[PDB]
């Protein structure tokens, strides 16, 4: 049972790590996106066609 | 083919500390189905 | 209660001693178990990119 | 069949320091369920 | 009522079907991703820049 | 009820007046608060376009 248990707990740590890395990715993307919107917001043509 | 019901089952006469290991067996089984849930828990509640 | 707790305690301590002597088994054995998981988990691959 | 409710419940008039052993009984029960967990601890909380 | 009911039930089945296709996508990705991590652990397959 | 309404009315009105005199504080102060917020959580030297 423990032989199975060691792998399971390892997998649990690995799963939280991969998922938290995805969260650290996207949460920081929300922060950078907020940064952009504040850098853009001022009245401007908002470069485009 | 020859066979005999040699279902060996030696057990200590003194049955005080022999079911104490069982407690660890069920705690490991509860942690395996709690931390890694595979099957239903109704059989365990029965 | 003292005697029963001492019985459970002596069993838990003797078993903890057994547990340490099994922990004496080297971590190479654990990593070998993981290597066996690499070699005994599956044979074929499905839906490979 | 003869029977009698000999539910003795004698108590010393001073009932202040007589409940101190009970406190040790519940602390020992918490240590019994913590180092050798057998039953749930919710019944002690009720 | 039945004429509407048939189309509605059809739409419900159709929606769950597309959703299940997404699940069949990602669940196999979880299995294959686990496969990759184990194949990368067997020696040194990927390394950083 | 009249006395309570006059007390509550004078308190709400005096507080509304203090609040109006506080709204006179310029919106630039708010923009500065958000500015300190931008600096409190950014990090990360420039390695981009």
């Amino acid at each position: 049972l423990k032989k199975e248990f060691e792998l399971s707990k390892l997998q649990q740590r690995l799963g939280r790590e991969v998922e938290e890395k995805i969260k650290q990715t996207h949460r920081k993307y929300l922060l950078q996106e907020q940064l952009k919107i504040i850098k853009k917001e001022l009245g401007l043509e908002k470069d485009d066609k | 083919m020859v066979e005999v019901e040699n279902v060996v089952h030696e057990d200590f006469q003194v049955t005080e500390e022999v079911k104490a290991l069982t407690a660890e067996i069920v705690k490991t089984i509860r942690d395996i189905i709690a931390l890694n849930p595979l099957y239903r828990e109704s059989v365990l509640q029965m």
